[PDB]
């Protein structure tokens, strides 16, 4: 039972929002939609194709580089390389003034299919996925 | 001490190389040293302060490779809706870490960009 | 008297930094360089051509969409349309959850020449301009 | 009161129109009303709350044009180095303001996107 603005696919409902939000703002927004949605997960080929068609069809969208989906690293360090190339492990880190690429996005130049890790605090358009009631 | 042209700090030998290579070519070059060696690793602030002292005279202020590659790879990626991350579809992209020849601050770069680098081995 | 990393043009020194900073972080960074630089101003055709050549020559750069320059609105309202289309002036505003496009950038798809107002809190590469000592 | 199909709030008449137009075409359409009218303006929160009450039954949840265009145009732009903003080279770009048919929150959009809209005139 999808609402106007949402597109059905495979028992879920999807909507690409042209508001530009941080990855956290986008997820929170999605949760506040209908009976509570999330940034889209992509769980298959078919769905990747669907989400990709959904975006490429949203006209406000735009010319837009990146589109958030629900991918986030968890993490737990602030970079994910556990060892230096000499086999030693990383204890001291100097990540002051460096932003992390721990949120996943779809990208215009790769047809909104391939996943790109990118900076979470960057504002972009996004896709919500919902299981209707 | 350390072979000529190299510098010791705390049981290890270091050399700067002002020669733009991509991360792999730079780590390659280190491995090719007569004593087999790697891109510098940092275990402390004081070791970083010593290495920038080395980089400064000739390399500063180029980006310099340190030995951390694929820094966004083995993160614990998940879906915000809790679905299993089973299906996957990532680019085709790798990041590596560098610092300027003048400060201790790290910088995430495309692994196929071209920087200077420092080699390091145990004495 | 330009330093290594800086390019001379017309008595000034320029450098495109591939670090991705907020417009405020970028300007602050620039001020902390040499005897104190700023995000680049573009004051002519020649200089626009120069800055544009400078970027298109920086290899890390990249494939990068936007490059901050020193353009900022001042402002003073949070949107710059003083009147509604009915001639009345704007007193109530609902800009909660809306980010402002009050910082100026050069853009890849327009040859790093034409100026684009864009969101200040977006992190990008940037160009500093310096008057050497 | 207000002509049939229009609604009054506080001496003014309002009508929603569910018909994607770009900002100019939408403001055009309002001007074309038998009583010449404009895209809705908001002078208070309570007027915004009344207009969304109107939009909801049929327009929700489309973006709806309000009467604010070129919102990034006449800003007091300056150079951070203090140079005179004499030479200029802007795109070729215009933004306009809209709200969703369901909340009072404004949204900046390209003026050539296509939304619904509300017309407004004085009674
Ligand atoms: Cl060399
Ligand atoms: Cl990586
Ligand atoms: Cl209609
Ligand atoms: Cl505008
Ligand atoms: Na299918
Ligand atoms: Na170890
Ligand atoms: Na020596
Ligand atoms: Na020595
Ligand atoms: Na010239
Ligand atoms: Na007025
Ligand atoms: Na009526
Ligand atoms: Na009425």
């Amino acid at each position: 039972d999808c609402d106007f603005g949402w597109s059905p696919y495979d028992q879920h409902c999807y909507q690409a929002f042209n508001e530009q939000k941080t990855w956290d703002e986008a997820e929170k927004f999605c949760r506040a939609q209908e009976n509570g949605a999330h940034l889209a997960s992509i769980e298959s080929n078919g769905e990747a194709d669907f989400v990709s068609w959904l975006i490429s069809q949203k006209d406000e969208l735009a010319d837009e580089d990146y589109v958030w989906i629900g991918l986030r690293a968890q993490n737990k360090e602030q970079q994910c390389s556990s060892e230096w190339s000499d086999g030693s492990s990383v204890s001291y880190e100097n990540l002051i003034d460096l932003h992390t690429k721990k949120c996943g996005a779809l990208e215009k130049l790769t047809g909104f299919r391939k996943w790109v890790n990118y900076y979470c605090e960057q504002m972009h358009a996004f896709v919500c996925k919902l299981l209707p009631y | 001490d350390c072979p000529s042209g190299w510098s010791s700090y705390e049981g290890h030998c270091y050399k700067p190389f002002n020669e733009p290579k991509n991360w792999a070519d730079a780590e390659r070059f280190c491995k090719l040293q007569p004593k087999h060696s790697h891109l510098v690793s940092f275990q402390s602030a004081e070791e970083a302060d010593f290495v920038v002292k080395l980089t400064r005279p000739r390399l500063k202020a180029n980006l310099v490779w340190m030995g951390l590659s694929n820094i966004w790879h083995g993160c614990n990626w998940q879906w915000s809706d809790g679905a299993r991350l089973n299906y996957k579809d990532w680019q085709e992209q790798s990041e590596c870490l560098a610092f300027r020849g003048v400060h201790t601050e790290w910088l995430n770069m495309d692994c196929s960009s071209t920087c200077s680098f420092v080699c390091k081995f145990k004495a």
